[PDB]
């Protein structure tokens, strides 16, 4: 009986990368990945955390970090189609339509 | 007579002390 | 040749120590006693 | 050297006192 704790990583590819691909880093860009891997799922178990990551180069991340049990739900966000464009346009003008600042010819 | 305070860290602070004692 | 290389991490080193501080207490303690003595003489 | 000087000082103080 415990609450939920949330963590948000932004631009995760900056710190997590394939182990050994980087070189001449003085080794600091390698122990971080091991620490993170051990902490997320180690000998001890947690059941009240949630981790969210965002990126733009999904193929550079270490494979061990994407197996089920650590980061399962992978999602791609792509460009919208016509209905999506109409919905977004409707969202971004509700205030103006409400206060009658929008002409009738639009 | 060669000093009065042992020098753990030296520093100016350890000098005047000793001199005063002298 | 080699591109510019980053420097490595630093490892500082503290100077003072617990036992050396007990020794500094040994130093300091006698001074107050000597002070009591000199104050007595002046009085 | 510390013992000698400190004990000398203390002895002088005691002599003055007495």
């Amino acid at each position: 009986n415990s609450g939920l704790h949330i963590i948000i990583f932004d631009e995760i590819d900056a710190i997590c990368k394939q182990r050994g691909s980087m070189a001449g880093s003085t080794g600091v860009h390698d122990t971080v990945v091991n620490q993170l891997l051990s902490k997320i799922d180690g000998v001890e178990q947690l059941n009240n955390i949630l981790v969210i990551g965002m990126t733009n180069r999904p193929d550079l991340i270490d494979e061990a970090l994407l197996r089920p049990g650590r980061l399962e739900v992978k999602m791609e966000i792509g460009l919208p189609d016509e209905k999506g464009r109409l919905q977004i346009l409707h969202i971004h003008t509700a205030r103006m339509r409400g206060h009658q600042l929008l002409s009738a010819d639009v | 007579s060669g000093g009065f305070i042992r020098r753990v860290t030296n520093d100016a602070r350890e000098n005047e002390m000793d001199e005063n004692l002298e | 040749g080699n591109p510019a290389i980053f420097a490595s991490g630093i490892i500082m080193d503290s100077s003072i120590s617990k036992q050396a501080l007990s020794e500094i207490e040994t130093r300091h303690s006698e001074i107050i006693k000597l002070e009591n003595s000199i104050r007595e003489l002046h009085d």
